[PDB]
């Protein structure tokens, strides 16, 4: 960091590139009313939606929720691979996980 | 006497634990690095080109593959 | 395998094929729990391995 | 020939099973002659069928279904 | 489309004489294939954090030493013309 | 925003990703929208 | 083909050449700035520096032999080193030995391999194309998702040639698909009341339409609903698809079409990696024309042609064919040769109870009762390292010999040469100049080859350590 | 009118008329300059407008859902 | 929360690469991390059981390949599973040594030792979790992974600029020797010494 403030340069760790140098611009996260974004949909020019670029797009503002899509029966799962996760999410789900027990055989 | 089997990489030493813990689990590890540094295009659709400094030559990639089997089937 | 067309006039269906097929299996596997050499006959019987 | 000791040899039952011969159903020329090339062409299938395959007629999700009551067996008796 | 010809010399660098704004990069361009890859131009298709051939009309359109030489070579054509 | 998401979890052909960005995959919006 | 140990071992040096051959890859070089940055004197270096370097990077190097020392030192402080050494590509007699074992010896290749299965049919891999290229097939399957909305590939193509009663037909189709599960779905609710007392198609699903004259080579068009390669695991990935093939082609054998045309299922919309998915077509191909799962075989589809556009991808098919051939055709079974010797001189023995007395020992557990650690180097260097040492350069173990199991001669096929690097590092940026590439020779003034006497250097392939 | 306007890996407009045109343009260029990558907003929606032609029936109930969820 | 002057919230980064790995005297704390097994020691007996009946019966139709797409297991994985299957049952039909009798290396009697105590604790995993083909993931394997050998430097030192730059030389292949077979019988083994670099080929 030292070096790449002095000099203006890239020093980059391979490791972690762009670690210290890369900066998302704030123009990018720029939040905007209804309003006003009625009005700059008016004043902007459209431009066709390209594919390649274009494609996995579909986000919004998101908001916590559990999922377990590791157990999530489905037709082109095999018998075994569907008892096989049944048993485990029962085994995951239960009331008796986090009950730590020193004894194997309790008194 | 048959003459005994040198290994390249210990050809004198025989390294071995000597030290606990003693059968900790010992993963090999050959550096792939970057074999070229050029833009590699996607065979197929697959991106080909590398993301990481980290991958192990004796653990090799999907795409890796990929690219050694092509290469063994380009014409010459 | 061995007879396909040559005994397969008589049958005629999928579901009624399927029950009979349960049905041998059935008969079979009681069968199994119960307890010359002229190669173009049906009495041609190698016991290899078959005992107690 | 005989297969060597695996998970499915020995077998009696297929072995003789495989050893009985190719026997008949149970205008007249046609209909022996029809029933003569099809028992021709049966037996090249099957003889064709032992080269090219070892396990047939069977459904790998009835073998796990087979596997999944064994060990549910089991898992009741324990 | 009514007014005065260009020179078809124009063709190579401006197919249209019309002003349009040509999109930037606004992030370096590396020629390591990590840096290049972290960059949000990147194609995962050829590998390339730009396009190789229209940067090659760009850095010959800004360029000194093709104008200066473009530029002389009119120039004596121009005196020429004082002849014919 | 899809090169931010693949920055975050990388995917794409012959990859495993969490199709997240997909407009085919269910997200836990805050506003329901039209899923395009 | 190849009957002469000369000629295989000419096979095998020509595939460790295409391991280690690498094509050329030139790239552009900046044009230096012509607003100067730096002194006048700074800029003049730099645009010369700037054209030698692209030279340097588009012209390749001869071998040492050609040039004295003094002008390959000359040469090497004045000008920048190349980018295509002498040593970098494999030769043109190493091209012409090719040629001539015919294996590198008009724009489809065509039909590239095939699997005969006698009694139960084929399956080809050819290189064509399908829709341009439209000997003979029933019904040609074309994969979509499951919206059945294609917004690029193969699916859209074919849809758009099809035109607006192409897509009628499949949508009609798939409402009447949808209906009937709608239906079901009521009267399997209804019968759980009665005890008491999902959307969308799934991968494997058929859709068989008239091709309204897309492919006149088919008569049919079967679409089938294929899964993605995103979700989950790779092996879910795969699981996906090789269900996907199973159900697909024992729908279409049902249905009863004998012929079938088959492009590479998984690959361009789906996101599948095609060495993976290829193995799965052609097992899938193999299994179904078998029936191995039936107990009352129904042989209605006997060949099936996997057609590909793509050369990589079709002869990843036919790698994959090739493997399937090995796998289950008798004939090309391979085996390693110590254990086909070992099987064709194989006995029984009879091993009693006091033959086993020193086979077992008196302690449970083994370890090593001496360390590794050498007490003098170079005294065990000198004495049981070097002298077994009859070349400088390091060499793995070679991957055993494959024989054909029936007969046990060598097979066609053989596995890849396995290559040592110190410390996993496989590459130089600036390799030596060797003479070795024509040893004990060099050129006379004449300019002839002529052979060199010389005591040869015992740790000349260990300068620099490889 | 049919405009293959090129921003950038020039892309077309297709309108269910000139669909023969731009699929002989992209092949003719595909055979003469390879790796000139065309991509053109074909026939996404016009699949779109078969399919509810088709499904008219439960279109309008798509179409209701969608709009509901616009308007949430 | 810290402060960063530049905006990047990824996982790659100086301070996200070995996340929770101990950065100060914290390092001196004697942790306890998770005990590695293999796979093949991991997955139930039965199932291995299962798997190398499929593999002894038909290894076509049962390829490794495919049994490993099925259970969740790697090809190499499954080859273990199927040799120690082998050699248990070898040795337990010719009566000649049960499984606590076999002589093995202390390294394995503790694996057996580790396994006993993750299925005392855990229990065998009744289907596998492995990868057929892992991915190219940016993850810590060790000091080797963190450098490019061939370069010789941990980092890339770079100019700042909105034009191209001149590319890197590339690497070229070492070119070593290898032996490849070519003649072998129950007698002699024939093998090629090839050198790569010999222009001449014949």
């Amino acid at each position: 960091r030292t070096l790449a403030n002095a000099t203006g340069q890239k020093y980059d760790l391979l490791v972690a590139p762009g670690e210290h140098w890369m900066h998302w611009p704030d123009r990018w996260f720029r939040p905007i009313s209804t309003e006003y974004a009625r009005m700059l949909e008016r004043i902007k020019k459209k431009r066709p939606p390209s594919y390649r670029r274009g494609f996995r797009a579909a986000i919004d503002e998101v908001i916590p929720e559990e999922i377990r899509p590791e157990f999530t029966p489905y037709t082109w799962k095999s018998p075994l691979q569907k008892w096989a996760e049944e048993l485990k999410r029962k085994r995951l789900t239960s009331h008796n996980v986090y009950e730590t027990e020193v004894f194997l055989h309790p008194p | 006497r048959p003459i005994p089997r040198i290994f390249p990489w210990r050809m004198a030493h025989n390294p071995l634990p000597r030290r606990y813990p003693l059968y900790k689990h010992r993963t090999l590890f050959l550096p792939l690095s970057l074999p070229s540094y050029s833009p590699q295009p996607a065979i197929s659709g697959v991106a080909v080109a590398p993301l990481t400094i980290t991958t192990n030559a004796a653990q090799l990639p999907r795409t890796a593959l990929l690219q050694s089997a092509v290469r063994q089937l380009r014409p010459l | 395998e061995r007879f396909l067309f040559l005994d397969e006039e008589r049958s005629k269906r999928r579901e009624e094929r399927e029950e009979e097929q349960a049905r041998l299996e059935e008969e079979l596997v009681t069968l199994l729990q119960r307890q010359t050499k002229d190669r173009t006959s049906f009495d041609i019987w190698e016991f290899d391995g078959v005992g107690a | 020939q005989y297969p060597e000791p695996n998970a499915l040899w020995p077998n009696p039952l297929l072995h003789n099973h495989r050893l009985k011969p190719f026997l008949h159903p149970a205008e007249e020329a046609d209909a022996a002659a029809l029933e003569a090339k099809q028992l021709r062409m049966n037996k090249h299938r099957l003889e064709h069928l032992w080269k090219f395959a070892r396990s047939y007629g069977m459904s790998w999700d009835a073998l796990d279904e087979v596997y999944i009551r064994f060990v549910q067996l089991k898992r009741s008796r324990e | 489309r009514a007014g005065p010809h260009i020179s078809p010399s124009c063709a190579y660098f401006f197919p249209t004489p019309e002003f349009t704004v040509t999109p930037r990069t606004f992030f370096p361009l590396s020629a390591h294939p990590l840096i290049r890859r972290i960059h949000p131009d990147f194609d995962e298709e050829t590998g390339n954090d730009h396009n190789p051939y229209a940067m090659h009309k760009l850095q010959m359109q800004w360029n000194h030493s093709l104008f200066i030489q473009e530029r002389m070579q009119a120039l004596r054509h121009f005196r020429n013309v004082a002849n014919v | 925003t899809q090169y931010i998401l693949n920055q975050l979890d990388p995917g794409g052909a012959g990859r495993n990703c969490s199709g997240i960005g997909r407009p085919d995959v269910r997200l836990p919006l805050a506003k329901p929208a039209a899923p395009s | 083909k190849l009957r002469l140990h000369q000629e295989r071992a000419s096979r095998g040096h020509i595939e460790y050449l295409r391991q280690l051959e690498r094509p050329p890859t030139p790239s552009p070089f900046p044009l230096p700035p012509s607003p100067s940055p730096s002194s006048p004197a700074s800029a003049a270096a730099a645009k010369a520096a700037a054209f030698a370097e692209q030279a340097a990077a588009q012209t390749p190097e001869p071998s040492v032999l050609v040039r004295s020392a003094e002008e390959w030192i000359k040469r090497d402080f004045f000008f920048p080193l190349s980018h295509q050494p002498d040593t970098a590509t494999a030769g043109e007699a190493a091209r012409a030995l090719e040629r001539e074992l015919g294996l590198s010896r008009p724009q489809y290749g065509g039909l590239l391999q095939q699997i005969e299965l006698p009694g139960f049919g084929e399956i080809n891999v050819v290189h064509g194309d399908l829709l341009s290229g439209s000997l003979a097939a029933d019904a040609m399957l074309v994969p979509v998702p499951p919206n059945f909305l294609p917004y690029r590939g193969f699916g859209l193509e074919v849809l758009e040639r099809g035109g607006p009663a192409l897509q009628k037909a499949a949508f009609v189709e798939v409402k009447r698909k949808l209906q009937q599960r709608e239906v079901a779905r009521d009267l399997l609710s209804g019968q759980a009341g009665r005890e008491e007392g999902e959307g969308g198609l799934d991968p494997g699903d058929l859709l068989l339409t008239p091709t309204f004259g897309v492919c006149p080579r088919v008569s049919l068009l079967a679409f089938l609903v294929t899964p993605y390669y995103w979700q989950g695991n790779s092996t879910e990935a795969a699981r996906r698809l090789r269900f996907t093939m199973r159900r697909a082609l024992d729908d279409l054998n049902r249905q009863g079409p004998g012929s079938l045309l088959l492009p590479f299922v998984g690959i361009g919309l789906y996101g599948y990696e095609p060495r993976g998915a290829a193995e799965i077509l052609v097992e899938s191909a193999v299994e179904q024309l078998l029936q191995v799962d039936a107990v009352d075989p129904n042989y209605m589809l006997r060949k099936i042609t996997f057609v590909d556009r793509d050369a990589t991808n079709a002869a990843l098919l036919a790698e994959a064919a090739q493997a399937a051939k090995r796998a289950w055709l008798p004939e090309h079974q391979v085996v390693p040769a110590p254990v086909y010797w070992s099987q064709k001189q194989r006995r029984l023995l009879d091993v009693t109870d006091g033959m086993l007395m020193f086979c077992r020992k008196h302690t449970r557990l083994s370890f090593k009762k001496h360390h590794g650690v050498i007490r003098r180097q170079k005294t065990h260097y000198f004495s049981n390292v070097r002298p077994f040492l009859w070349r400088s350069s390091r060499v793995l173990e070679p991957p055993p010999l494959l024989l054909y199991r029936h007969s046990g001669k060598p097979a066609d096929w053989q596995l890849p040469a396995r290559p040592f690097y110190r410390q996993g590092v496989s590459g130089l940026l600036f390799p030596p100049r060797l003479r070795r590439g024509f040893p004990s020779m060099r050129v006379n003034s004449k300019g002839q080859f002529v052979g060199v006497n010389k005591m040869p250097y015992i740790a000349e392939k260990a300068q620099p350590r490889l | 009118x049919x405009x293959x306007x090129x921003x950038x890996x020039x892309x077309x407009x297709x309108x269910x008329x000139x669909x023969x045109x731009x699929x002989x343009x992209x092949x003719x260029x595909x055979x003469x300059x390879x790796x000139x990558x065309x991509x053109x907003x074909x026939x996404x929606r016009h699949l779109v407008r078969l399919g509810x032609x088709x499904x008219x029936x439960x279109x309008x109930x798509x179409x209701x859902x969608x709009x509901x969820x616009x308007x949430x | 929360v810290d402060f960063s002057q530049n905006r990047f919230p990824v996982l790659n980064t100086a301070e996200n690469f070995r996340y929770w790995k101990d950065r100060g005297l914290d390092r001196l704390l004697p942790r306890v991390f998770p005990l590695k097994l293999p796979a093949h020691r991991r997955v139930d007996p039965l199932l291995r059981e299962y798997i190398f009946f499929l593999h002894s019966m038909d290894p076509a139709r049962f390829s490794i390949r495919k049994l490993g797409e099925r259970y969740g297991l790697k090809e190499r994985t499954v080859e273990l599973i199927c040799r120690e299957f082998s050699v248990a049952e070898f040795l337990r039909r010719t009566e000649l040594a049960t499984p606590y009798t076999r002589r093995v290396s202390r390294e394995k009697a503790v694996l057996r030792m580790k396994e006993a105590l993750f299925s005392l604790k855990l229990g065998y995993d009744q289907l596998g979790d492995e990868d057929l083909d892992e991915q190219e993931e940016h993850e810590f394997r060790g000091f080797r992974s963190t450098q490019d050998w061939i370069q010789r430097q941990n980092i890339e030192v770079e100019m700042m600029s909105a034009f191209p730059l001149p590319a890197k030389r590339n690497p070229l292949p070492k070119r070593v020797d290898v032996d490849v077979t070519v003649h072998n019988t129950s007698k002699l083994k024939v093998m090629n010494w090839i050198d790569p670099n010999d222009k001449v080929v014949f």
